[PDB]
């Protein structure tokens, strides 16, 4: 029981960091990418994922 | 001054990788990272998904 | 599926029986090709141990200085880089048999190792403080002569009387004669259905020749030239001129 | 359970009874098969630490580049990959008897590890810096001549000394010809009760041929003739005939 | 592209025709420099394993105490020094071809090591106690007479009729006087293209010296002479005068 | 406690009392059993320093590879397992005596990582960047003739005049024939109380005896076989016709 | 910067420039002191790789126990004591050329582990799994008649046609009567640059011992007594005094 | 306190005051007990960092496999364990003096190591990214003949010509007689106030055997013998009996 319990813990662990992570990442892209949401293509801005990173 | 195989007591500086656990998880799309899941909710007896039935 | 005609290959298929029930370690002695791998088989098949593991080991191919490891196991911490504990080939083997093959080839450092295991089946792991028990039915199979090589002193004395508790010595292949003929055709028939020709048998010529030949390699060398016959034929029959290579 | 029969087999039952208040280590000596671990088992069980530990150690089997940490233990942190503390065997044995087995197999930088530990006792493990004493008598066993290896210079003049306190030697069977038939009907009983055959005993002439063959493996040789024997026989009396492998 | 002229050469092309459905063990001798990798080469490409690894190994080079861990490979805590778990040639072979160089040179310690992996396949890794089967075919290639070798006794015989199931023997290129003027002409051309020479042929005398030149490198000698005579060259043909390294 | 009746054993007793005030190594040299460790301790109990420890260590069972961490110490995150800092032996003994046993079985390698810790005294541990200062009497005892250990190359040169500051040499048993009688009725008597017998004293053909066999383990052998004629003994008097068939 | 005047040396520069196209490996044969090494050079400079490593390398004076891993190098964990990868000779000369100084003391064992390496260029690290291709020009140097040394049965036979595309051999001083006059006048006049001396040329009595002393050494002695002889000088002309001081 | 008492040793000393203003790496030679320590000492107290620190070193008693841990330092994480960052000798003692004692003792890669970081002047710690200048005045000693081995190749070349800008041979005693008597007068003094003891000068005979006997051991050899005449002689002088057993 309680090595199946501290493995279900460690599971829902990595979900949760997963999730933070992927807000993140899209949350930054959005905001790098400012005036094509407003303007459509014609305005994106040249980047690569180091510029994210 | 020698090549060969042995089993020895020495002293020694010793490096080792930590990374590649839950980092599979991030490239898996919802689909994939759904059937995981239920692959390892099969295995797992403590771990549960919320259910409306 | 193997062939026993000759009637000095038929009192050991008999003696082979009448040892089902013993539990002594064996001793197989003979030339190169005679089939010892095929006895020590059939003599684990033909007892109580049918379905339990049969371990074959070449002694010759572990190298010096881990031979305890590889033989007996260790524990944890025993040694820089024994990250767990592992088990032996003894515990391995346990219940089932151990066939150390080609045991002629042993020096005699590493005979004074396995001195004590044979006998008792108890030992220590390495970095292991508890002793550990097993039930393994030794098998052994030389080319040498274990008498002649213990008279020199190039073999320990107090390992071959361990090791030849029931000893079976199989005759070379130039003196049973009765099992040239039927060898062939079992090797003739099994290479013809695997590389699917037409030939069927051998000439009158081919037999005589069959049975003259001081055969050095023994069955394994039988084997090889009815292959090389089957692979080179060209009819249904294989005459006198395809077995040249005599 | 022992069979002890002839003359010279009795003053050594004699000494081992005389020698069972002593605790300095015993030194046993003999060809192959003659019964020294029976010996020494024997010396074990008719002594005050009859209820204490009987750790046979053979020494062959220890390599060389591990051997202080078997036999003396280590600390945490002596070494990498020492990650607890474990106990060697002189302290696995403390209170009880020791048997080192083929002790003539050691080599001489092998030898030189036991000195301070033979006589006084007392040694430090790997790594620490505590003084560690027990209590522990050491038998010995070995097939070789050490007095003639000494000589030689095979083996250390003062760890001969050290371990040969009280030396018993056994004759081999080829001079115990008052054992022979014992030993063959104690192991036709206990063979035939194994196998669950029909055999009660040997003929005249077969107990004629086993008294003349100058057995070289000693009893173990006896015990597998005699297992031989029991396997493929089927009659209630083994005959000459059957025993020709002696021949 | 390769030059076979010689019956004996054609007689071995139709053996390697013929055998290219089996996969038995093949076994190749000759002399220094007749051609015994480009024939285990040609066996290769034209069997059922064309598309799949030819493992060529020179087992000379390897070294006497790691010889086990080449061949087999072992796992993580085999010895110390061991960090991960490493396959061994018999297993970066599987499905393929293993070709062994120079196998005349191996002792007798080394040799004793191949004799169940050759014929069972079958095989276990340093420190792992599960069995690896693989499927591998055997090429060996000797400049060495094996079978007087065997008779003498400096050979196992053990492993020849394991390796020996299939013998080829490529005859010196002093009994392939069909087959020296083609292998001239051929180097000749080859040379000349890359160095951009403008020679263009040999003389009647120099083809005369050079097919009645007893040959002791075979193809490597005469590939070496026709690379220096292409450099030393200054003339449109190659005369008696620029073979002058022959006697 | 002991006997020291022999002239020559008078002398070294008068030249331990004479250099008990000095701190200078000393080095003790003899054959097997003559009392080296007797010397050895009954110099350090009549120094200035009798209440000091006295660490006693055989150099044979330190392993080559962790030769440095047992004798210096090791600071912790010096190596991989080192978790925590450790003391060495030379701190262990800092104020007292060290005592260093069959030093002649050290490697050559090994003898150069004592020359500037003997002479100074000062060492840095390892992984440790401040220097340790310890004040430690060195004793050495060794059975081989350490002058031609370093004429014939296997001993330093520099590490001899390291020790060898006060040399002590003890002739062996058979020189000291008038230590020979009382060594033998001390340890009977010893013996006559650990056993519980009822022997007093031996004969004098007895006497003769022991008066004239050449001892060859010195006064270990004589324990031996004096333990061995008590444990033995049936009678008031220990007659020729016991310890003749010991010897 | 070196001094080539005698005919013999004139022709060897024609021969070297006119090679300088090609990439055959190269063997000079000769006596010790001719200036081999000079020649090799002066063939690598010439050749297309002038801007590439010159790896010299001593087989003779390689330990045999190593021999493989300084010329393969090895992978990590291969063995107890490869804590980090490494990268052998043939590996670090990767397009430049590798130079074999002594390769006639090679032994008979260690010429059979370069077979391969030398024709095809391939081989595997010590624990690699993949195969390493570079391309090395081969260039090598001996003392004795090579030929010779191989009818001895001292040397491989497959080796010396691997080697022997291109051979060239060094006469000795004995032989190079002519160059004895200007290798010393620049020697002299380059160590008179070097100290600052007050040396302006050698007199007419002192050039004669040079041409009637027969040189052993070669250049290699005829430049150390040349520089003695400078460290020697006290004035602006040097006579036959201080030369025939030497010799 | 020191003797200087010889015109060998005179300009010896003389060289010293010449050289202990410059800042390059300083290499001793000589026997046993020669004094290379001494001058070492020396060579920092008169110049100008002798305020700064002086780290002696025995590169013998390091490590192998954490040698350029020990001598570089490491930062954190460089490996497991490493619970801190920990600097380097070359750190510790910046702007001072760095004495490592036998530098006959380094293998290889340690003499490979030394020099990279000796030429360059620069190194990174072993976990470590950014550069690290030396400021650091090397001196080394030994004993061993660094011609032979260099001859030999245990020694690197590079290393010791790098090393012998500056090279110091300090005389065996047997060829300093002359410092013999005044060397002896000066122990004498010190230890008889040392042990108390009245001991004010030798004999006439007694300083004849002094210049008469080969100092095997030099200087530390003959303080030896004065500390032994000290301690054992009682009376007003030293006579040439004392010293007849010690010498
Ligand atoms: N009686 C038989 N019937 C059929 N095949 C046989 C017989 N005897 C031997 N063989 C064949 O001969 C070949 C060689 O036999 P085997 O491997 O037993 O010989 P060995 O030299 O005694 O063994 P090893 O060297 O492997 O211990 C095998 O392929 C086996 O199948
Ligand atoms: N007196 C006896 N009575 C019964 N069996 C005996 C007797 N003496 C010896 N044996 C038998 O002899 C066999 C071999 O004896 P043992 O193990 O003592 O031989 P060893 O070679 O001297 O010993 P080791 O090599 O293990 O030190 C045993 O199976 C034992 O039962
Ligand atoms: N028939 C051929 N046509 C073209 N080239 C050939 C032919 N036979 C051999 N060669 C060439 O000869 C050279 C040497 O032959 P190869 O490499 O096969 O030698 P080998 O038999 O393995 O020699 P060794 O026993 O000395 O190792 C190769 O470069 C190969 O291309
Ligand atoms: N004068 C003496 N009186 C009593 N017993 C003595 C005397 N001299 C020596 N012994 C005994 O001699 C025995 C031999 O042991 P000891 O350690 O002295 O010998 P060793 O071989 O010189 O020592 P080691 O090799 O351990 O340095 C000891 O048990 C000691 O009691
Ligand atoms: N023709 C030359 N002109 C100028 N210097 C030369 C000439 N020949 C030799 N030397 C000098 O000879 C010196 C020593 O000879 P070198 O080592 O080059 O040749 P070697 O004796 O054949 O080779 P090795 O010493 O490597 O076995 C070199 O430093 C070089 O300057
Ligand atoms: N000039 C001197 N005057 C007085 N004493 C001296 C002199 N030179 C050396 N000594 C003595 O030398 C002793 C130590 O010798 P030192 O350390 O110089 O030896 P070493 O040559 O370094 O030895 P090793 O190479 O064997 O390690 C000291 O006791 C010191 O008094
Ligand atoms: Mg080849
Ligand atoms: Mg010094």
């Amino acid at each position: 029981i309680r090595s199946n319990l501290q493995d279900a813990k460690w599971l829902i662990k990595s979900l949760e960091s997963r999730n933070d992570t992927l807000l993140r990442v899209s949350r930054c892209i959005v905001e790098q990418q400012q005036a094509f949401f407003e303007q459509g293509e014609e305005y994106m801005k040249p980047m690569v994922l180091a510029d994210i990173a | 001054m020698k090549q060969g195989l042995q089993l020895r007591l020495s002293q020694q500086l010793a490096m080792t990788p930590q990374l590649q656990q839950a980092i599979r998880l991030l490239q898996l799309s919802t689909l994939e990272l759904q059937q995981e899941l239920q692959q390892a909710l099969e295995s797992n007896p403590l771990l549960e998904q919320i259910d409306t039935h | 599926e193997y062939v026993f005609e000759s009637p000095k290959m038929k009192e050991i298929l008999e003696k082979i029986k009448k040892i089902s029930c013993a539990e002594c370690p064996v001793l197989i002695t003979g030339e190169s090709g005679v089939g010892k791998e095929v006895v020590a088989r059939l003599i684990h098949k033909l007892s109580d141990r049918s379905k339990e593991p049969f371990v074959a080991l070449n002694v010759a191919s572990i190298p010096r200085d881990i031979f305890e490891a590889e033989l007996f196991g260790y524990e944890k911490g025993a040694f820089t880089g024994a990250v767990s504990s592992k088990e032996g080939f003894f515990e391995l083997a346990d219940g089932g048999t151990l066939f150390l093959d080609e045991i002629g080839e042993l020096s005699l450092e590493a005979q004074a190792k396995l001195l004590r295991v044979i006998e008792s089946g108890k030992f220590y792991r390495l970095g292991g403080r508890k002793e550990i028990e097993v039930n393994v039915r030794i098998l052994a199979a030389t080319n040498r002569n274990i008498k002649e090589l213990v008279k020199e002193g190039k073999f320990r004395e107090d390992l071959y009387y361990r090791l030849g508790v029931i000893e079976i010595e199989i005759p070379p292949l130039r003196e049973r004669k009765e099992d040239i003929i039927p060898l062939a055709n079992h090797f003739l028939k099994k290479f013809s259905r695997k590389y699917a020709k037409e030939v069927e048998g051998f000439t009158k010529s081919a037999q005589e020749l069959l049975l003259s030949y001081p055969w050095y390699g023994n069955v394994r060398e039988l084997k090889n030239v009815i292959e090389r016959a089957v692979l080179f034929s060209e009819g249904k029959f294989i005459d006198r001129g395809e077995l040249s290579c005599l």
